[PDB]
Order: C-alpha cells, then sequence, then structure tokens
C-alpha cells in the first residue's frame, strides 16, 4: 500500500523505492525498484485504470490564485471549458482553436478555472499586451498587482494571466528555457503548479522539446491554430503536453450573419514559353521562383485580382517571399506590407484598406502570421504553395475573411484561391491540402482553365515580355 | 350532387403570421395549395354553384376573384396569389362588407356563405365588428373559421353567432379533412 | 380546503391539531396541464446570480427581459405575466410607460399597476377575453398578491 512510498528525481529520470508493482512499465531493468522518464508523469490513466494512486509528501502549502470573477465565452469554447471539467489531467492537454476568435480569453479563463500558481508561456510581448487587456476583469486591484516577467524585468503575484513569461533560448535572460529548473512544478522543485501554453506548436521543436521534457509538469494546457510545420510532429505534443481535448471550430455552425462562408479554391495554371526549361534544368532555391512568377499564373492573379476590385471586394494577397512580394505589388501597383514596413506607414495602409473605398487590395509577406492584427477582408489569394503549413493557410484564411453585407447568411460570401503551376513540385502539396480544408469542414475545388481570361487586357501580351522577366529571374 | 345552388365567399388571412415555417414550406403555401385542391372537389360535389376570393393583407382587404360559377377562375388566382406572399395583418369588417354586399343581392333559395382561413389574432379595422355580425344573421349570411392553433374569442363567436363553424387546424392532413368537410352541401 | 393540500403536513403544523384526513374527488390525467421553469440555455448564460435581484440591472435585461420576450412573441397566446413587485414589473417591461430610457422589453402589453378601480379592471379583462395578445390575464403584466388573483 503506498503509504510509506517514497519517489525522486535523477538528472531528467525517476525512481520508485520499495514499490506498489505499478501498471505498464519494465520492472528490475536494472535495481529492484520503477524508473522511469519524468514526463511519463502524464499517464495517469495507466494507474487510474488499475485502481492505483499516489502522495504528494515533497508539497509547499503557502498562498495561491482565486479569481472568483467569470465571463461569457463562444459556444463551443464553453463546451470546451465544461468537457476539460469532465475529463481532467489523465484525459486533457491541448485545444486547437483559430488566431482571431478568443485563444487569450481561453487562456486566463482556463487558468482562473483550473486555479493553481501558474507559468504563462507566449510568443510575444504584444500578445502579452493582449492577454493583460483581455485579463483585467480577473486582475487583483485593476492595475497595482500586474507585471511583466521577462528579459528587462520580474515582479509582483501576476500579470498578463499570472506571471508570463517567452520560450526563448538567445543566453541567461531569455526566461522559460533559461528558468526551467529553479520553480515551475508541485511534485518536485515545487514553487509551482500549472502550466499555459500559447501559441503551443512553438515548443515540440529539438531544443525547445527539452524545456517540456525536464519536469513531472503536473497540470498542462496548451492552445494553438497552426497546431504544427509541414513535416507534422505532432505525435509529440500526446506525450509533452497532453492528448487533444477539441479541434473543430467550423464556419458551418456560424453561418447566418455570424461569420462567412468560404468557397476555398485551388486554381491549375499551364506554363508558358521557356520558363520550364529552366524550371527543370535548375535544382537550386532560385526554381521556387520560376514556378511563383509563372506569366499565365500571374495573368490568372491579375483576372482575379479585376474581377473582384470590379464588385469592390476587399483583397489581401499572400506572398511567402519579399522578392516575389515587390515583383507582384510593384506591377500591379497595390501597397504591400513586410518587415522593413515602419508602422507608421503599415497604420496609414491598414486604415486606409479599411475604412478607404479606393483601397481595396493590399500585398503582405510572412509577418501576419502567428501576429500581425491582419485587418478584416473578404478575398484571399496565395501567389504560391508554399512551406509554412497546410494548417497556418486555415488560421490565415480564418483569421482574415469575413462575410460581405447583404449575404450575410448565404452558401458562400467570402473566397479563397490557391495558385499552383502546373507540371511543377509545386503541385505535391494539394493532395494534402484538399484533404485538410475538406476534413475541416470547407467547401473547396479545383479551377483548371479560365477562357476568359482570352477576352481581356492582361500582362504578358507577347513573349518578348515573358523574356524581360525570364532574363530579371534567371540572374 | 343536384338539389339547390351554393354562393361561398373564400377569406384568406395574408398576414405577415402566415410566412411562417410551422405548416409545410410556410402557411401561405400549403393553405393555398390544398384551397385550390378544394376549390375542384367542391365545384364537383355542387356543379351548380359560385364562389368569390378574397384576401385581407397589409391592413386591408383586396378582392382576387369575383363571383362565378367557373372554377378555373378560382383555381388560376390562388397560383397567382402565392408569388405576391402575405405582410401584415388583417382587415377582416371590411371583408365581411365587400362579401355582405354580393351575397345580399343573392335570390331566396340558394345558400349564402363565408369561409374564412384565419392565422391572426384581432384584426385592424376601427368599424364595430358587433354590428355587423348581428347584420350576417339576419341577412342569412353563413362565416365559418378554419383557424391555425388560434381560439381568440370576437372570431369564435363571430362564427357561431353567424351559424356554428369554429374548428382548429394543427396539419396539412387535419386542414385537408376540413376543406374536404366544407365541400359537403347544404340540405334542401 | 384549498383546492390542492396532498403533502397535507402545513395544515396540522399551522393547526397544532390532527384532522381527520380525506382526499374527495377524482382527479383527470397530469397531460392536460404543463408546469415549466426557465433560467438558460448555455453555459455563458451566468446573468442570473440573484444575489441582489432588486438591483441587477445585467439579470433584469438578460433572460428576465429576453426569455418573456422571446416566449411571448414565439407563444403568440393571451399570457400573464406575475411578478414579485410592481418595481420589477415596471423595471421589465419598458412599455408606454417607462421607470428609465433604459429598459428592455418592447411589446404591446397591458399594465395593472395600484388604484386599480373595479370598472378599470372590467375594461382589461374585456379587450383580453376578446381578441389581441394584451388585456387582464392576456398579455399584461400584474404582481402576483395584487386583484387579478381573484379572476374571471
Amino acid at each position: 500500500i503506498p503509504m510509506d512510498l517514497f519517489d525522486f528525481y535523477e538528472q531528467m529520470d525517476k525512481d520508485e523505492e520499495e514499490e506498489e508493482e505499478t501498471q505498464t512499465v519494465s520492472f528490475e531493468v536494472k535495481q529492484e525498484m520503477i524508473e522511469e522518464l519524468q514526463k511519463r508523469c502524464i499517464h495517469l490513466e495507466y494507474p487510474l485504470l488499475a485502481e492505483y494512486d499516489f502522495r504528494n509528501d515533497s508539497v509547499n502549502p503557502d498562498i495561491n490564485i482565486d479569481l472568483k470573477p467569470t465571463a461569457v465565452l463562444r459556444p463551443y469554447q464553453e463546451k470546451s471549458l465544461r468537457k476539460m471539467f469532465g475529463n481532467g489531467r489523465a484525459r486533457s492537454g491541448v485545444i486547437v482553436l483559430p488566431c482571431g476568435a478568443g485563444k487569450s480569453l481561453v487562456g486566463v479563463t482556463a487558468a482562473c478555472t483550473v486555479r493553481k500558481r501558474c507559468l504563462v508561456l507566449g510568443n510575444s510581448a504584444v500578445s502579452v499586451e493582449q492577454w493583460k487587456a483581455q485579463f483585467k476583469m480577473w486582475s487583483t486591484i485593476d492595475d497595482s498587482q500586474i507585471c511583466r516577467f521577462t528579459s528587462d524585468a520580474k515582479d509582483k503575484p501576476i500579470g498578463c494571466s499570472v506571471a508570463i513569461s517567452t520560450y526563448s533560448m538567445l543566453g541567461h535572460t531569455t526566461k522559460r528555457s533559461w528558468e526551467a529548473e529553479r520553480v515551475m512544478e508541485w511534485l518536485k522543485t515545487q514553487e509551482w503548479g500549472l502550466m499555459i501554453l500559447d501559441e503551443v506548436h512553438t515548443i515540440p521543436a529539438k531544443m525547445f522539446r527539452r524545456v517540456l521534457t525536464i519536469v513531472q509538469a503536473h497540470c498542462k494546457l496548451g492552445l494553438t491554430a497552426t497546431l504544427v510545420r509541414e513535416d507534422d510532429k505532432i505525435v509529440d505534443l500526446n506525450f509533452l503536453i497532453g492528448p487533444k481535448l477539441y479541434e473543430a471550430n467550423w464556419m458551418e455552425l456560424q453561418n447566418n450573419g455570424y461569420i462567412a462562408k468560404v468557397q476555398c479554391a485551388e486554381v491549375w495554371c499551364p506554363m508558358s514559353p521557356e520558363f520550364y526549361r529552366e524550371y527543370v534544368a535548375i535544382k537550386t532555391k532560385k526554381r521556387i521562383l520560376l514556378y511563383t512568377m509563372n506569366p499565365n499564373k500571374f495573368r490568372a492573379c491579375q483576372f482575379l485580382i479585376k474581377f473582384h476590385e470590379r464588385r469592390n471586394d476587399k483583397i489581401i494577397v499572400f506572398a511567402d517571399n519579399v522578392f516575389a512580394l515587390k515583383e507582384y505589388a510593384i506591377r500591379l501597383n497595390k501597397p504591400y506590407i513586410y518587415g522593413p514596413t515602419s508602422q507608421g506607414e503599415r497604420m496609414q495602409i491598414l486604415q486606409n484598406f479599411k475604412h478607404n473605398p479606393k483601397i481595396n487590395t493590399i500585398f503582405i509577406s510572412k509577418v501576419g502570421d502567428t501576429s500581425f492584427d491582419l485587418p478584416e477582408a473578404n478575398v484571399l489569394i496565395q501567389i504560391s504553395s508554399h512551406g509554412g503549413s497546410r494548417r497556418q493557410e486555415a488560421q490565415r484564411l480564418g483569421r482574415v475573411l469575413r462575410a460581405k453585407k447583404g449575404m450575410v447568411a448565404e452558401e458562400y460570401n467570402a473566397f479563397f484561391y490557391s495558385l499552383v503551376s502546373q507540371d511543377t513540385q509545386e503541385m505535391a502539396y494539394s493532395t494534402k491540402r484538399q484533404r485538410f480544408l475538406v476534413d475541416q469542414g470547407y467547401s473547396f475545388k479545383v479551377i483548371t482553365k479560365l477562357a476568359g481570361m482570352e477576352e481581356e487586357d492582361l500582362a504578358f501580351s507577347t513573349k518578348e515580355e515573358q523574356q524581360q522577366l525570364l532574363q530579371k529571374v534567371l540572374a | 350532387r343536384l338539389g339547390m345552388m351554393r354562393h361561398l365567399y373564400v377569406v384568406v388571412d395574408g398576414s405577415r403570421t402566415m410566412e411562417d415555417q410551422d405548416l409545410k414550406p410556410n402557411r401561405l403555401t400549403c393553405t393555398l395549395k390544398l384551397l385550390e385542391y378544394f376549390v375542384e372537389e367542391y365545384f364537383d360535389q355542387n356543379p351548380i354553384s359560385q364562389i368569390g376570393i378574397i384576401v385581407t393583407k397589409s391592413k386591408r382587404a383586396e378582392k382576387l376573384t369575383e363571383l362565378s360559377g367557373n372554377p378555373r377562375k378560382h383555381i388560376t388566382s390562388l397560383k397567382k396569389a402565392v408569388d405576391m406572399t402575405c405582410h401584415g395583418e388583417p382587415s377582416l369588417y371590411n371583408s365581411l362588407s365587400i362579401a355582405m354586399q354580393t351575397l345580399k343581392h343573392m335570390p331566396g333559395h340558394t345558400s349564402r356563405e363565408v369561409l374564412i382561413i384565419f392565422s391572426s389574432l384581432t384584426t385592424c379595422d376601427p368599424s364595430n365588428i358587433y354590428d355587423l355580425i348581428k347584420t350576417l344573421k339576419a341577412a342569412k349570411i353563413r362565416v365559418s373559421v378554419i383557424g391555425l392553433s388560434a381560439e381568440v374569442r370576437v372570431c369564435t363567436v363571430l362564427a357561431r353567432e353567424t351559424g356554428g363553424t369554429y374548428h382548429v387546424i394543427l396539419d396539412e392532413s387535419h386542414y385537408k379533412e376540413l376543406l374536404t368537410h366544407h365541400v359537403s352541401p347544404p340540405p334542401a | 380546503t384549498s383546492g390542492t393540500l396532498s403533502p397535507l403536513d402545513i395544515y396540522p403544523k399551522i393547526l397544532d391539531f390532527h384532522p381527520v384526513t380525506m382526499a374527495t374527488f377524482t382527479m383527470t390525467l397530469a397531460r392536460v396541464c404543463l408546469c415549466p421553469m426557465i433560467i438558460g440555455r448555455g453555459n455563458d448564460q451566468v446573468a442570473i446570480s440573484s444575489k441582489f435581484e432588486t438591483r441587477e440591472d445585467i439579470a433584469v435585461i438578460r433572460n428576465y427581459g429576453n426569455l418573456l420576450l422571446e416566449m411571448s412573441a414565439v407563444v403568440p397566446d393571451g399570457i400573464v405575466a406575475f411578478f414579485t413587485s410592481y418595481q420589477y414589473m415596471e423595471s421589465t417591461v419598458a412599455s408606454w410607460y417607462e421607470q428609465g430610457i433604459l429598459e428592455n422589453i418592447q411589446r404591446n402589453k397591458l399594465l395593472f399597476i395600484e388604484t386599480q378601480d373595479g370598472a378599470e379592471t372590467s375594461v382589461a379583462l374585456e379587450k383580453y377575453q376578446e381578441a389581441c395578445e394584451n388585456g387582464r390575464g392576456a398579455i399584461l403584466l400584474s404582481v402576483a398578491r395584487g386583484k387579478v388573483s381573484e379572476g374571471i
């Protein structure tokens, strides 16, 4: 019976003396006792099923957060917190929802419900500042106990939620990675007990994974929309944070005056003289440019901007590369936003795009993703298949697009487009993209021709024009 | 069946409440569609007879068909009405006064009848409706109401005082049973 | 007697005596009656704490004012809304005559306030029986203690 049972720590492992012979592990591996990774503590179901239990004799009895107030979440979010009360730590650990519908609120509520000494992990200071703005109803004495805790200073019991910090490892002041042995876990090194991760996909990377791996970490919750990069690490995240409690929030459940119905499309474009000579012959990182700048595909992108500006729709055009961004945008004479565009000029372009009926198309680089209060529109065009994550295409779509007036309860009232050059490595991403979006509940189709592109003025009207671009791209 | 001749004024509720999806597609669509089925069955049972069609909508009365002995006008009018739908609130007093004016003219041995399909709860008319009910019973104009989910007392008294036919309809099957009871002739 | 009294105990409690008991009518099925309760329908419906129901504006505005309007507009029949006091009644229905500009029901209902008059009471019952939602016993507000309890 476990009334005497010691349990300890060695470098990243838990060893269990004079044992109760617990299920699901090897025995006398190198001594009479059981020995697991720290990170295996998460598997509380394997003892719970057996009817086994354990005690935290290493406890520290100091004080904790109360945060008694409540707020109202979306109908699926409220169902998702209600499930978490239901399931408990044996059968909980991540939630997936867009970066534009209430993820900050799920984190402050997840900490106010769970109610333990908490450390909040985030990607960015702006997101700490959005959390703070969310959290003001549960903030103790409004503004006299909230503080930041990162590379310049630390103070107070709370802040953006409870104490927030960043994932970073540049040196001794880049907080969570550097501090990962001092404070954090109620059962051993026992100052705190609860972990809330915003942007949770960020942690399972090869160096970062160690922050999570080198503890027992009692309670853990993660929140994300991108969830994984193109190589799919996500089997690891079940171990590292916990299993996935939720994924859906389909626009099928929020149509009539609520968000958008999006017609999704992929566009297959043919390939014009000289560009495949050179695509086929070049194996280097330049070849990404011959498939993206393919003038038949540029003419589809131009024709599509013209159709939706003729109807006065608002359009964001995404370009994965600053070269591509500027070659498309300067030719189409639409503003662009990227890293080196300043805050003053970005806020002028974005205010113009949202409120000026003359400024209806803009071009944007990777800086939106994971973070850029991206503005509202009704049309999204991606010039390329990229290598950022099929799941980030759906986060980006979801956070940017809304219903056009009048038509707020129809089958579709917003539009997404991804442009693909036929007979290239750009095509490989489609059978995955297509399966992903339809599994996310989206109506998605393939457009393979445009015989009305043969009825109007567009660029690249000759071989000589196309040759002028081909020489510039090759250089 | 032959023995006497009937005059019947079909009155339909074209208020905003008739748009509702409670009774197939919506009440307006289900009622006009079954009412077309009734006209042909009543005229087949009653070869020497007449009907006229009135609606109450947007706080007024309108004549969809004039009083006549050819069924074709009435099914063509029920077809033409569905497109223009229903909005607003009844005008029952003005509809019983135009119906009265046509029915008073008719000779001694023919019936005087008003059939009303009712999905409202009152009517917009200022005029004193009780004076007009007293006048219907003197004139021998009989008024029947088929109501949708509704027993509001002035309508029920108005159908009882004029002859005894306030009925409630809760399905498309029950409404076809009610119209088919009205297809049935009077004694002579 | 009092119509119903089946749990029996309160009368012997009040008497400090133990009468002979008897149930002396044949009753009808439960299905002719329906006795609902209302409190909310999603997990975000938190405005009904009623720690100070006489002061909780958000709670009066939310399902107390809003559920009444949903139920009355959907269920279009003659329906009387009973309140615990005049002050609640006045706050819940903005009416023609509002206690503030900030009150949360907009729909044709009739009032039943103090200085009720025996002749004036009948006018409101004539209106409710005749037609429309509104009248005495119809879409009208009355405090449950008040005279409307005599009925017609």
